[PDB]
């Protein structure tokens, strides 16, 4: 009824790859980087506005 | 009338359309 | 004494089309995410003489359909669509909706669906056996297998529904998924019909169409206006004090 | 009576006043951990509400505790492990805070800003009473 | 100003995505390990002004606006896909395959 | 965000060869084994018109 | 009760334990 087969002595290893970890990381850092940009100049926008 | 000066029937109102239909 | 309305109109759309750019920058990673393009509209006010106000309104149009770019994952059950591609499925209020986020799912009763919402095809809602293993095909169709069961016994057991918009005429609704325009949809009827010329690929799926250096002028742009507009605002408001004192004896 | 308007400015300042300390606070107790007593350190906001006299100024009713779980750290050697060796370390969202700051000062200067013109007018109301 | 408060949600899902990261390195050598994939959705969008006439003899863009609201985090799937098998020689050692759990 | 997908996928393909390449070294003994060799190919062309 | 306006009386001296007694 579909259930798997046992081998006995092995076992299960983890599915992680780390080429796509490692593309992610620095694909959530440069994302990090540019929304801190924005709050940046957002922040700037406001002092200005209230230096008025 | 030239800008300014006195006149006898009021300005049409103003509109600013955002986009003519 | 009046420009300084046209100048704070103008920083209001400026702060509003930097809420825009900040809002297509902040989901720059969510799956099958469409950018939101924003350009300052002018409107003229006028009227018997020397017609020299004119306002500024920022506005949007629908959006940039650039095909999003793809990332490999190996899930059998992960599609992505052509250059114009679309998937549809049915929302909240039981209207149909496109998108192109390609991860679909299987609910514990046979129910596939995308985030949320189920997935349509010939007729209602597709279903699928139990728990039966899920392929897809190039062309939309659903095979299944059956756990256990010799691989002899795969059978199709439905087909996606795909339609093709090629995109100036669908407009973001209110939850993220586009809808055919008035004039669009009376011209084409209510519902699309479903074509053969559109083919997916199973295994991929693909991400979002922002472009940072589009955000980072755009971002750019508006603090420079901003700014200029608020030295606007304060010079006029010094003028205007300054000429104030003139009804004094 | 053109005089609610410093009642007004005040209160907002000291709203702002308020949710900056707590902010610090926070930031300064971010990675603290069995405050008095052992119980663990829990972040905490404030609530902003109106003065209904309409239109009014702006009051901080109470501050409340975060409700978001603390974070669970493995570590049996602190005696404030549970069963399961666990401890608890407060949750402090330091780009929440950084904005919260942000914020508060922007609010604070538009404040002063009103301030300083409405004093202006008000000098200047006086002279028609000789 | 909702520039705030909507680059606080973008840093706050960059910053879940990162921790979903992290703890998949974590724990690369953990035996039996499904790893983790955070998907997100963007929240319902603010409309301000509805569209005007369209293709009235003129090549007009569309005039309507609607401002967004943010992103968040909206699920985390488990990859439950087959691993590879580690030889340890070990005679109380079980690898199982297809689909199952032991209960 | 434009050629960190791509070369995703290109290390991706590359580490699914190796994994193959791995499979056919390992078992060099194995009686009635076959040897097994992938192929690849592009995914979808974007397209961008002209005026 | 309401901070800032006029009482009769002190507040209670402030302090910061370090440890509970």
């Amino acid at each position: 009824n579909g259930a798997g087969l046992l081998y006995q002595g092995y076992v299960e290893t983890s599915n992680v790859n780390v080429a796509e970890e490692l593309v992610n990381m620095i694909q959530v850092q440069r994302a990090y980087e540019i929304n801190s940009k924005a709050v940046s100049t957002t922040d700037q926008m406001l002092q200005k506005l209230t230096q008025l | 009338g030239v800008p300014g000066a006195l006149s006898n029937q009021p300005a049409p109102p103003n509109e600013a359309p955002i986009a003519t239909p | 004494d009046h420009a300084i309305y046209t100048a704070m109109g103008a920083a209001s759309q400026t702060l509003n089309q930097q809420a825009v750019t900040a809002s297509n920058l902040a989901n720059a990673s969510t799956p099958g995410f469409r950018a939101q393009l924003n350009a300052l509209r002018a409107v003229p006010v006028d009227g018997l003489s020397l017609a020299t106000r004119t306002l500024v309104t920022a506005s949007t149009p629908g959006a940039d359909m650039t095909p999003g770019q793809l990332d490999y994952t190996s899930r059998p059950l992960d599609v992505a669509l052509q250059q114009d591609g679309w998937l549809v499925v049915q929302a909240a209020d039981g209207a149909e909706g496109y998108t192109r986020n390609g991860n679909i799912q299987v609910g514990p009763t046979g129910q596939l669906t995308i985030q949320g919402h189920p997935v349509i095809g010939e007729g209602g809602p597709i279903t699928v056996p139990e728990g039966s293993e899920i392929t897809i095909a190039a062309d939309g169709t659903i095979s299944a297998l059956n756990p256990g069961d010799p691989p002899n016994t795969v059978a199709p057991v439905g087909r996606l529904k795909l339609v093709k918009a090629e995109g100036n005429e669908v407009q973001r609704s209110d939850d993220g998924l586009f809808r055919l325009t008035a004039e669009a949809q009376a011209e084409r009827g209510a519902v699309l019909a479903a074509d053969p010329s559109i083919r997916i690929m199973s295994g991929v799926l693909e991400g979002s169409n922002v472009k940072p250096v589009e955000a980072m002028t755009d971002m750019i742009a508006n603090a420079r206006r901003f700014e200029m507009q608020m030295k606007v605002i304060t010079s006029v408001d010094e003028n205007e004090g300054r000429a104030n004192q003139l009804l004094s004896m | 009576a053109l005089l609610n308007i410093f009642d007004i400015a005040g209160s907002a300042l000291a709203a702002q006043s308020k949710r900056l300390n707590v902010a610090a606070s926070n930031l300064a107790n971010a990675d603290s951990v069995t405050g008095p007593d052992g119980q663990p350190y829990r972040a905490k906001q404030v609530v902003f509400q109106v003065d209904a006299a309409a239109t009014g100024g702006v009051k901080v009713a109470s501050v409340i505790e975060s409700q978001a779980p603390e974070k669970l750290v493995y570590e049996p050697g602190n005696p404030l492990a549970d069963a399961n060796g666990y401890v608890k370390m407060p949750n402090v969202d330091v780009v929440g805070e950084m904005v919260n700051t942000m914020s508060a000062s922007r609010s604070y200067q538009a404040n002063i800003e009103v301030l300083n013109t409405v004093k202006s007018m008000m000098l200047k109301t006086l002279t028609l009473g000789q | 100003i909702s520039s705030l408060w909507i680059a606080k949600t973008g840093l706050d899902a960059q910053q879940t995505n990162m921790d979903v990261i992290a703890n998949n390195l974590a724990n690369v050598s953990t035996n039996g390990f499904k790893r983790q994939r955070a998907v997100f959705e963007d929240l319902l969008y603010q409309t301000i002004r509805q569209p005007g006439a369209q293709s009235s003899e003129q090549t007009t863009l569309p005039s309507g606006l609607q401002i967004g609201t943010g992103v968040r985090p909206v699920a985390t799937e488990r990859l439950h896909s087959q691993g590879n098998l580690s030889q340890t020689n070990n005679s109380k050692d079980v690898a199982i395959k297809g689909q199952g759990f032991f209960q």
